[PDB]
């Protein structure tokens, strides 16, 4: 099991960059397989294209990751992520995320600005942007928020009375966190592969909308007729037309089994579409030195 | 108890717990027996398993 | 020894001061928070002594 | 490498504690060492309600472990690496099956709380082992308990709609690989509620997403074929609602669909290779 994988450069890494590269030791970097381009995320996230956060997410999820351990001049070494090994990762990322509960860590592209996780390489004509590491639920809500903006920018633009384009830019806004709110970067056009992901998600959504369990409709109608639950607060004591008109029929035992069976297989397929990108299960994160020991989950 | 127009043949299986006498001739097989290897598996601080 | 209780709303078995702090009626309570009268009204540690 | 973990018990133990570890040596428990927080003993404490999503997210939070030995004070146990294979038995209060199932599940016991919770009067640690069961058994019993508690709460709202005999004829009898098993009976209530709000929010969310992605590919074979199928009764009532309430609906919808997708995925996913009937054991590795 080899880990010490050097990446040979071709020019002199000057001392203006050696300082900030030694500043970023213990972070995570994605691999190509070395050559000076394609080792990082600047090969797929350039300034020429829109920051789409899906094609670079595809490059993060397709190819493996690596810890940066030492940066010499003219060459730097990398340490791979093979499973079964406990890797120690420092939190060296400018939007800070405190790992109190020590959940499963999760890689992300720099959706909180290119400028915090970039490094300027003037040795060779290449720029390297670091992936963002953060726990799983914040990562999943970043995914859902960036796809919601990528599907809703077009339909807010599509209205002729676009009196509120800035409504979603604050409504989505920051990320949802208690101790501090962290604003992110929002692209106007979702690009090709983001739209392919929404296309597959729309495929799955319209297939599962062909089978709805009618039994929960009776329970939510009863909870409307009963006291207003705090989880029901999104309805504000209103029965919409759709839930009022999907309940003209009866409730039986025949449809429910096949409904919930195909809902089991399609929700497992949706988890497989949301098990997206490589994740790191975390045990024994020592806060006093900020090292989260992880094996490849 | 009227006999119907068709005859039946019952078939039942009977599982039997038997005893088997096993024979072999003189010098049937050839046991190549090697010396066993020892590997300390559990290095426990109470009692060690080999 | 000339009276029974100074207050009767916490000393009897089903009192208000008991049902606020007994272990048998805090089965819907938040388990994390602290209450000083749990060292007085709790049935198990009053009977542990 | 010794993957074994040592836990010192607080006080001295006695006879049926040894009998119940001999019963539960083969079965397994999660992890956080500290003798209080060994497994699910901080969720099954009765001063809070034993909930399913908190226990499930704890079980997915912490690792897993194989109990191996209990002496007068020690708790000898090993944990789970994804690397090498360990030996697993059933030793479970439902004694379900192992017929060569290549995919396993580890769920908390919905069949009985006290069926897997072992109690000591000298040691209040009330430790408990979540039920390991194969994946078709797992999905069948989770369906047959979720729809059962849905029907129970619906009868509690209005008993005139749903009955109990025709649902006990079908939704109480799991059947897998020739074997016909029987099961009948808060945590499933709230789990059902999350599904209840997800399946009632799925109509508006589904029509909004197919109305956003309906004419992206301006003549697609696949997009038109997924548009020809679904409900004509569904795709009418969207444009009436305000913006912020709509996006809050979609946001809560996406959070709980990701939660219920990861929850319908079977959590700790073990995998067996060769099961021995006469010893009641199989070899397993983490997957």
């Amino acid at each position: 099991m080899d880990l010490k994988v050097v990446v040979s450069l071709s020019s002199r890494l000057y001392t203006d960059e050696i300082a900030k590269m030694q500043q970023r030791i213990g972070c995570i970097l994605p691999l190509a397989s070395q050559n000076v381009q394609g080792l990082g995320l600047g090969q797929v996230y350039s300034l020429e294209t829109v920051p789409d956060y899906v094609s670079m997410y595809n490059y993060l999820s397709d190819c493996t990751l690596a810890v940066l351990d030492e940066v010499s001049v003219d060459s730097l070494i990398l340490t791979k992520i093979v499973p079964g090994q406990t890797y120690a990762i420092k939190n060296k990322y400018q939007p800070f995320f405190q790992w109190h509960g020590t959940g499963s860590l999760s890689v992300m592209p720099p959706v909180f600005g290119r400028e915090h996780a970039t490094v300027k390489l003037e040795s060779n004509d290449v720029d390297i942007v670091f992936p963002m590491v953060l726990p799983t639920p914040i990562a999943e809500e970043v995914l859902q928020k960036i796809l919601l903006f990528n599907v809703y920018s077009r339909v807010v633009m599509q209205a002729p009375g676009n009196a509120d384009m800035l409504d979603v830019h604050m409504h989505l806004g920051s990320v949802s966190y208690l101790g501090h709110h962290y604003e992110l970067a929002l692209p106007e056009v979702p690009g090709p592969l983001g739209l392919a992901l929404l296309d597959n998600l729309s495929l799955y959504f319209c297939i599962m909308v062909t089978l709805l369990p009618r039994a929960s409709m009776r329970l939510v109608r009863g909870l409307i007729r009963h006291e207003h639950h705090d989880l029901l607060n999104l309805f504000q004591e209103m029965v919409p037309d759709e839930i009022a008109r999907i309940d003209l029929d009866d409730l039986s035992v025949a449809d429910d089994l096949s409904r919930m069976r195909v809902m089991m297989t399609y929700l497992q397929s949706l988890a497989s579409l949301f098990n997206l990108g490589p994740r790191l299960a975390t045990a024994a994160y020592s806060q006093e030195t900020l090292t989260a020991t992880c094996w490849l989950r | 108890k009227i006999h119907p127009g068709v005859a039946m043949t019952v078939v039942r299986t009977d599982e039997i717990l038997s005893e088997n006498i096993l024979f072999s001739s003189r010098a049937s097989t050839s046991m190549f027996i090697g010396t066993p290897n020892v590997s300390r598996r559990e290095a426990r601080v109470d009692a060690v398993t080999f | 020894e000339y009276r029974s209780t100074v207050n009767p709303w916490a000393s009897q078995l089903g009192s208000l001061g008991d049902i606020m702090y007994n272990s048998s009626y805090r089965q819907t309570a938040v388990p994390g928070l602290y209450s000083p009268c749990r060292a007085f009204f709790n049935k198990e540690e009053l009977l542990r002594n």
